[PDB]
């Protein structure tokens, strides 16, 4: 299952780990 | 100027 996150943002660091959307 | 310039990992919307 896809882990579905918009408006409460539970991730830990800021990294891009892979080129998919959100990548800065 | 007003721009939201955040850095932000790759999650899934």
């Amino acid at each position: 299952v896809r882990r579905l996150m918009f408006s409460y943002i539970s991730d830990e660091q800021w990294t891009p780990f892979l080129y998919d959307f959100y990548h800065y | 100027q007003l721009y939201e310039n955040k850095p932000r990992r790759p999650y899934i919307l």
